[PDB]
């Protein structure tokens, strides 16, 4: 489904970022929390995303997401 | 692409055995390098401008020899000097004057009576006498004759109570050179420990590192032989700082390299290429960057231009030479060398772990944030100009070297008792083309002395009515004591036998090298100009020989020749870009990034130097640092935009983090090795070689963590499309599928 499929973008751009496997990557988890991600990091995965994929996340905007749930959420929205 | 490295690494063994035995051939037959440098050297004085033409015709006139260089020699002691000095000073003379092929011409005043208290000093601990060697300031006739002044003062005994250096501008280049390459070998091995000690860090091993040991020594021996063999022949003429600088520039150059080529190598390793195919993603990947920056660095130098001096037309011809022996060296032996050593198991290893995670996210602080990162790494540039209101520059040479040296402790012997600038005179000529050996003649050619005396700085001159220097007053001489053997002792080294050319010796006070002392030279030949006007002495031509009217004639071609070479050096990086990428804008947004942190680089090497070391900038220190900055600049600039176009095919912006995390790592050591192998000049005993290294390292420093770190990809994504406009841009590659 088109949920599988973002999350596993996702997943794919979280090991190209900071080396962690997609296969233990899901949405009823946090980044900071677990993955140990920086405030950077989640901004270089939404430049990732622009780029790559047609998907906008303007700034003063990510802080507001905390968990992998809202990204895929506001992902699907937009 | 596949043809050249197919040429290279197939015949990797004939032709490394081919460098070798080239090697062998150019090492035994023809001399070191440090011997052809001395046989082959340039002059240090220029040849096309009014100072070099005042020291010919003064020699052609006064058939003293038709060359400027001019040596000193001092006396000093415990004590004042007796008659025992005396003697042993009348035997070295007259030992000299029997030497021949070496000394042109004696200009003795300590012998002379008439003209001892020129040479003594104040206190009367003190003398020094000036000789004319063979061959300009600095070449290789100046340097033989010395050496043979050196000998010639070791063989005799010294009285007891007083001992004998050597001092003068020539002997001071000369001592230059010799402090060049005493201290050549220990930088080479300061080096070598250096590049040892990053590469147990870099790549986990030692064996690494001593191969990279082999390779650079390799082609710093090749470069050697190459240039040996090409000024063996006089094809081309060579220097101090040209042998220093290439010697030091090619370990450097040579060792970034190989980390450019190996650290790709690695990438490749930690991405599963196999040697044979690392090999060759290698050489694509760096080789032309390696061949553009290497042409850039050859092109630059050489481009420095048409100057008065050869310290920049013969310093870039034979650096622009070697840099072209020191690129193929690479492009050929280091492939070669790599696939014939690095064929054996354990000798590399890949250290990833934390070096590619924070060169991604700092990338993330230049795309989704362009505009605020731009503006602040275009204020710290600022910042960095913010000092140029309090720039300085000093052309002095005593201050950049070490006190244990002959040269600089004859100097200090000199200061001791001497409180003057009197062991750098400048001479100022008049050819009026007619007999100035009359009365009138001789009470209206003091008014050129009085008129320089004017100027501030120069409150005594050593011209032609007294040796003393004391400004009294415009002397004047009766007809009949005109002509006597006393008077012409000191008249036929004033004056041309039938009169020509006159000759005022002139010293300054306090640093004649300074800013001022050189803002003096404009002064003393507008107030010659004005002196000559109204007079008999109309329409001759003021030449302006010496060494403060040299460093004025040099110094007016610092802004010629940096324009020349920010034009021919740019237009360089342009074809290169131009080929091995696809843009004109961003050929120009490459070079304007280097030249607004070459603001920043200002500021930092002057903030450390002046600031706080309390050392200026030497004029050297500015247009080679500076020209080196830009070939540098460019070539780690050029690698970022390279790999940013390898990496366009999946955005601009991601190609921003994704080249920055593929090229930090390799791009940091190398600018750490570049910038720790130029501050090795710190203990080169050739501080201005030290102030050029640490400028250099520390603008690389900046430029590997604030220039090409944020300041050129924030500008590469604010404009996209002018980036890459001859290839037509897509900011975001066509949407793709999830």
């Amino acid at each position: 489904a088109t949920q599988e499929e973002i999350i596993a973008g996702l997943a794919e751009i979280i090991e190209e970022v900071t080396g962690i496997e997609p296969s233990e990557v899901t949405p009823e988890k946090s980044f900071v929390d677990d993955l140990d991600i920086d405030s950077l990091s989640m901004v270089e995965i939404a430049v990732q995303t622009e780029d790559k994929y047609g998907v906008k996340i303007p700034d003063e905007d990510l802080a507001g997401l905390r968990t992998v749930g809202d990204v895929v959420a506001y992902i699907q929205k937009l | 692409r596949p043809f050249i490295p197919r040429m290279i690494r197939t015949f990797a063994v004939p032709i490394i055995l081919g460098w070798l035995v080239t090697i062998a051939v150019l090492n035994v037959t023809v001399p070191q390098l440090e011997t052809v440098g001395q046989i082959q050297a340039v002059s240090m004085s220029p040849d096309a401008a009014p100072s070099m033409i005042s020291m010919k015709h003064i020699g052609k006139v006064f058939e003293e020899g038709d060359s400027d260089s001019a040596a000193m020699i001092v006396l000093e002691g415990q004590r004042p000097l007796g008659d025992a000095a005396h003697a042993f000073y009348d035997q070295m003379i007259g030992r000299l004057q029997a030497d021949t092929t070496h000394v042109q011409s004696l200009q003795d005043f300590w012998g002379d009576p008439l003209t001892a208290t020129g040479a003594q000093s104040s206190d009367g601990k003190a003398a020094y006498v000036q000789v004319k060697l063979a061959g300009n300031q600095g070449e290789s006739l100046a340097n033989e004759s010395v050496e043979a002044v050196k000998t010639i003062v070791e063989r005799l005994a010294p009285p007891p109570g007083v001992k004998v250096y050597v001092t003068g501008s020539a002997a001071l280049v000369a001592d230059q050179q010799q402090a060049g390459d005493r201290s050549l070998q220990v930088i080479e091995a300061v080096t070598f420990t250096v590049i040892i000690v990053m590469l147990l860090l870099v790549y986990r091993s030692i064996i690494t590192s001593a191969i990279m040991l082999t390779m650079v020594v390799l082609g710093l021996l090749a470069t050697r032989g190459g240039v040996a063999f090409l000024g063996f022949h006089r094809i081309i003429g060579l220097s101090t700082f040209a042998t220093n600088l290439l010697v030091v520039l090619a370990i450097a150059a040579a060792t970034d390299y190989a980390i450019f080529l190996i650290g790709r190598y690695q990438e490749a390793r930690g991405l599963g290429q196999d040697r044979e195919s690392a090999y060759y993603t290698m050489f694509g990947g760096t080789a032309h960057v390696v061949l553009g920056s290497g042409l850039t660095i050859a092109g630059a130098t050489f481009c420095l231009s048409f100057t008065r001096l050869p310290y920049f037309q013969t310093l870039g011809v034979p650096l622009a030479i070697g840099m072209v022996i020191v690129v193929a060296a690479a492009l050929t032996l280091g492939p070669a060398i790599i696939a014939v050593t690095s064929r054996f198991g354990k000798l590399l290893e890949p250290k990833r772990m934390a070096r590619v995670r924070g060169w991604r996210k700092v990338g993330a602080a230049i795309v989704r944030w362009p505009g605020p990162i731009l503006v602040g790494a275009v204020a710290l540039a600022l910042v960095g100009l913010l000092t140029l209101p309090g720039y300085r520059t000093n052309y002095n040479d005593r201050n950049y070297l070490p006190a244990d040296l002959p040269a600089n402790e004859g100097y200090a012997a000199a200061e001791r008792h001497f409180s003057q600038a009197r062991m750098n005179p400048e001479v100022l000529m008049v050819e009026s083309d007619h007999d100035m050996r009359n009365s009138a003649d001789f009470l209206v050619i003091n008014k050129i002395a009085k008129a320089i005396f004017a100027v501030e700085g120069i409150s005594r001159v050593q011209a032609i009515t007294r040796p003393d220097g004391k400004p009294i007053e415009s002397f004047y001489l009766p007809p009949e004591v005109f002509d006597n053997p006393d008077f012409q002792r000191g008249l036929e080294q004033f004056l041309s036998p039938d009169g020509h050319a006159v000759r005022f010796i002139i010293s300054h006070e306090g640093d004649p090298m300074s800013q001022a002392g050189i803002a003096r030279i404009a002064k003393i030949k507008t107030a010659a100009k004005e002196a000559i006007k109204g007079t008999p002495l109309e329409g001759s031509a003021i030449y302006l020989g010496g060494t403060a009217a040299m460093f004025k004639d040099l110094s007016d071609g610092n802004t010629y020749d940096l324009m020349i070479a920010g034009i021919s050096a740019l237009c360089l990086i342009f074809i290169i870009m131009l080929i091995t990428t696809r843009s004109v804008v961003a050929a120009a947004v490459i070079v304007g990034t280097v030249v607004l942190s070459l603001g920043a680089s200002f500021g930092l090497s002057v903030l450390i130097w002046q600031h706080i070391l309390g050392i200026e900038l030497h004029w050297l220190v500015l247009a080679m640092a500076v020209i080196i900055l830009l070939a540098v600049g460019a070539d780690y600039n050029l690698l970022l935009v390279a790999r940013l176009k390898e990496e366009i095919h999946a955005g601009i912006n991601t190609g921003i983090i994704r080249a920055m995390g593929g090229s930090g790592s390799v791009v940091t050591a190398a600018g750490l090795v570049f910038a720790f192998t130029m501050m090795s000049f710190a203990v080169s005993e050739l501080t201005v070689m030290a102030q050029v290294g640490t400028t250099i390292g520390m603008g690389l420093l900046f430029d590997t963590l604030i220039v090409r770190s944020f300041m050129t990809p924030s500008i590469a994504a604010l404009l996209g499309k002018w980036f890459w406009w001859p290839q037509v841009v897509r900011q975001r590659p066509i949407p793709q599928p999830w």
